[PDB]
RNA sequence: CGCGCCGCGGCGAGCCCGAGGGCCCCGCGGCGGAGCGAGCGCGAGACGCCCCGGGCCCGCCGCGCCCCUGCGGGCGUGC
């Protein structure tokens, strides 16, 4: 099959293969697991001083005196405890903690392919939050070229039908609900679609935007792709990158992508297929079972187990 | 017999006429299938599971 | 009260459903767990345990460990329940049919290059889901490095290697050495 | 001060508990102890049978 | 994470798993692996024999390059062989064209004898041959050779 | 089906049984408290 | 931080974000692949869904017999 592509005007202008990184298996459980342990990779260190709390003099009065044995402070102030006030930790941190996480090379690339794959699906992008219901395709080509105002940025998106998914984050811009706005992470933002671009500047026209973000093509972020690991993203291609993807994979020395698999889409049709339903055979009829009740109460239930009447009734 | 005379003092018994039997299945009788205890209220149950042995109705 | 305790042991935990977050492994399963109940066959029976294991279970198949088993019976369909590797000191392979949960790349492309075929347990599932003509097949589960410490080294009846490095003679030289 | 020196008060129910074991069915077969006179003939007989004998 | 580990299942128990008879002290064994011939003996002759004593000859300093000594068996030298052409080698068991291996240039030095070779001559150039890896590879009509 | 055929006839023949043995065991139980006696 | 065992992911007779160089690209050791012997050193196919046992092969210790390049090779026997 092949992808449409779009002027920067709306209409339909070409067609382009499909790459063949879009085939690849979805893997939540692939693409959770290497959100955490790069997201993990991006942290600062911090520690408690390591002379907090031991810088004053204090020894122990010992028994005798009517007072617990905790270290003191001339004139009997606690000191030197977790549990007096000026006191050191227990345990205090320390910036030798290990703070980043290993990943294999082949399970990073798997994790983008796996996330690229989501995004060729209208039905993961719209579940992921994105507003595409004004969209003509959702592997969404479109040829640009060459874009410097925000004015003509802006005039592109909407020629398409994104421009709702920029007005959702220009939106909801709001100041955050805990200490975090006292660590320079005053506000919040919703998140966008995504261009991805090649050969032509188109950075300076797009950025200023609400909710967007740029990636060129040959370093592809997997924390761009899945945000909040949550894989399927809205991306806006331009014509040279959507057509470098191929060549691009073919740069990655002894890789090969991994092996397309089916879907419970495709199992739930192989067992209701004559092939399969032609085993079948049915169980044995399943045993009746009735609650107790005195057959002597009445002539009937009496009956049930002798019909005969020799028995008497009662 | 000799078993049971080791747990005398735990347990009573003696000899049941054909009228005490009668009472206990029609009354208090149910029946063990594959592990479970199923009332027994008809003669369905006990042809299904005894014919083998030719017993076919409560009698 | 009720004395239940006499003459009843205690009840059993075995592994009823696979614990991979693998999506392809929950769905092959799922599968050939209702054809079990709509066929009681016991090769799907058998099939259905095998997809639950735990990888140290389920040890890998060599090509020519399968040359070996599957001869004088060529025409038939192995089944393997882990992954198929490749083993370069066989020179030459033959002609067969395998279905495994995985293929090495180098070992596909040696299959092929015979003649054979490389099925997926859902091409099984399509073709032949009650097992007709097919073999199920499985490796040396007690062959890890890690089985072969298992035990009490230094008691006279033991045959197995201690862990780290001892460098003495106490104990080591047979009987009579302690 | 002294303590108890010695019981087996709950010894046989300890024992019980997880059934008597019973020792496996290959160990009443172990060759370990018979004459090697009686074992060497032994292998001598069946690498000469056909039927027998597993030499390539 | 810490918010899947056991020990903050504990909370509210007063004793963390560790007892109210015996509780949890300081050293109650000593520190690291003392012990091992007194009062855990009965754990060091169970599991590990030899750890007691001396041992053989010692060296003042070992040569870790001139004991090195790689080795391959017959049964993996037609693998280094590239595939391309080992049909053809099979095809024509030539006396006069024989393919010649020198596994040296692989890395080895010492060919030793498990498994078994195809039917076809060829010419193996090593170090040192064991006495089987010779009587199976003259047995299919090749020859052994030393080389530098 | 054919289940609910051998099920009505099966029923059926398991009845007339019951009313065969009844009497027929109501008949022994008096005869032995009978013989002894004689 | 080091050691043992278990589970799950990727690849598999292979595997691998060393350090470094141009969330992307390139990147040695190492460990695994053969063991046994204090050491000179010698060096594994024969069977088997799996598991357990039997049989046989490799090294270390001993010993018949035959031989070429010889306290060296071959063919055996035994704990
Ligand atoms: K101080
Ligand atoms: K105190
Ligand atoms: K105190
Ligand atoms: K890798
Ligand atoms: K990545
Ligand atoms: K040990
Ligand atoms: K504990
Ligand atoms: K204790
Ligand atoms: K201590
Ligand atoms: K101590
Ligand atoms: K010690
Ligand atoms: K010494
Ligand atoms: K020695
Ligand atoms: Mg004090
Ligand atoms: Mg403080
Ligand atoms: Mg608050
Ligand atoms: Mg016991
Ligand atoms: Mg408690
Ligand atoms: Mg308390
Ligand atoms: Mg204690
Ligand atoms: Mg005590
Ligand atoms: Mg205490």
């Amino acid at each position: 099959p092949t992808v449409k592509v779009f002027g920067p005007t709306g209409t339909q202008v070409a067609e382009l293969p499909r790459p063949k990184v879009f085939n690849v298996p979805l893997r939540p459980d692939i693409i959770n697991f290497v959100h955490t342990q790069l997201r993990k990779c991006l942290r600062t260190p911090y520690a408690v001083s390591r002379y907090a709390g031991v810088q004053c003099t204090a020894h122990s009065w010992g028994p005798g005196r009517a007072v617990a044995r905790l270290p003191r402070k001339h004139g009997g102030i606690g000191a030197y405890a977790n549990f007096a006030r000026g006191g050191h930790m227990a345990h205090p941190t320390t910036v030798i903690r290990r703070w980043c996480r290993k990943v294999n090379l082949n399970q990073r690339r798997y994790a983008v392919a796996s996330a690229l794959a989501a995004s060729a699906n209208a039905a993961l992008v719209e579940a992921r939050g994105h507003r595409i219901a004004d969209v003509p395709s959702i592997p969404l080509v479109v040829d640009t070229d060459n874009v410097t105002k925000t004015k003509d940025a802006l005039a592109i998106i909407k020629a398409v039908g994104v421009l709702r998914d920029v007005e959702r984050c220009k939106d909801s811009r709001h100041i955050r609900a805990g200490r975090g706005k006292m660590r320079n992470r005053r506000y919040i933002t919703r998140k966008g679609p995504l261009v991805i671009y090649n050969t032509e500047d188109v950075a300076r026209g797009f950025r200023n935007l609400p909710g967007v973000d740029l990636c060129h093509v040959s370093s592809i972020r997997l924390l761009e792709l899945a945000p909040g690991s949550h894989p399927g993203r809205l991306i806006l291609w331009t014509k040279s990158a959507f057509a470098s993807l191929d060549d691009v994979y073919a740069a990655k020395q002894n890789y090969t992508l991994p092996r397309s698999c089916i879907t419970q889409t495709d199992i739930e049709r192989i067992l209701q297929s004559d092939a399969v339903q032609k085993t079948f055979v049915p169980k044995r009829d399943p045993l009746v079972i009735e609650r107790k009740v005195d057959p002597f109460s009445s002539k009937e239930a009496l009956a049930r187990l002798d019909p005969s009447g020799t028995v008497m009734p009662k | 017999l000799n078993a049971l005379r080791i747990v005398d003092h735990y347990v009573t018994y003696g000899e049941p006429t054909v009228e005490t039997i009668r009472n206990l299945i029609y009354k208090r009788g149910f029946a063990k299938v594959n592990g479970q205890r199923i009332p027994i209220v008809d003669n369905n149950l006990i042809d299904e599971q005894l014919s083998k042995h030719n017993i076919l109705c409560a009698e | 009260g009720i004395d239940l305790k006499t003459g009843i042991k205690k009840r059993k935990v075995e592994r009823k459903e696979p614990k991979s977050p693998n999506p392809y492994i929950r769905l092959l399963h799922n599968a050939f767990k209702v054809v079990y109940e709509n066929t009681g066959e016991d090769f799907t029976k058998v099939l259905t345990k095998r997809l639950c294991l735990s990888k140290t279970n389920r040890p890998v198949l060599s090509v020519s460990r399968l040359a070996h088993l599957m001869h004088k019976r060529e025409d038939k369909i192995a089944v393997v329940a882990s992954t198929v590797t490749n083993d370069e000191r066989l020179v030459t392979i033959p002609r067969m049919t395998i279905c495994a949960l995985k293929f090495s790349a180098t070992a596909r492309s040696r299959i092929e290059k015979a003649g054979g075929r490389c099925m997926s347990f859902d091409e099984l599932l399509a073709e032949k889901p009650t097992g007709d003509n097919c073999v199920l097949l499985q490796g040396r589960r007690s062959c890890r490095a890690v089985c072969k410490k298992f035990g009490s080294p230094g008691r006279p009846n033991s045959h197995v290697k201690p862990k780290g490095e001892h460098k003495g003679r106490r104990g080591a030289r047979g009987r009579h050495s302690w | 001060a002294k303590l108890k020196n010695h019981t087996s008060k709950n010894q046989n129910r300890k024992d019980h508990r997880n059934g008597i074991k019973k020792p496996k069915k290959s160990a009443y077969t172990s060759h370990k102890g018979m004459c090697p006179k009686y074992l060497r003939n032994l292998r001598r007989s069946r690498a000469n049978d056909p039927r027998q004998s597993l030499r390539p | 994470p810490t918010r899947i580990r056991k020990s903050r299942k504990r909370r509210g128990h007063r004793q963390m798993g560790y007892g109210r008879v015996g509780g949890h002290r300081k050293h109650p064994s000593g520190r690291g692996k003392a012990g091992g011939l007194q009062h855990k003996r009965t754990s060091f002759d169970k599991y590990h024999p030899g750890y007691f004593g001396k041992l053989g000859m010692r060296n003042y300093h070992v040569r870790r390059n001139i004991e090195y000594n790689p080795t391959i068996n017959i049964d993996k030298i037609w693998s280094l062989i590239p595939e391309e052409q080992r049909d053809g080698f099979l095809q024509r068991k030539s006396t006069t064209e024989a393919p010649v291996v020198d596994v040296t240039r692989f890395g080895f030095f010492k060919v030793l004898g498990r498994g078994s070779l195809p039917q076809c001559p060829i010419i193996i150039k090593a170090r040192y041959f064991s006495s089987d890896a010779e009587k199976k590879l003259r047995e299919v009509g090749g020859v052994p050779l030393l080389v530098p | 089906a054919e289940r609910a055929t051998e099920k009505e006839k099966r029923a059926a023949l398991v009845k007339d049984h019951a009313v065969k043995s009844a009497q027929v065991y109501a008949r022994y139980y008096i005869d032995l408290v009978e013989s002894e006696k004689k």
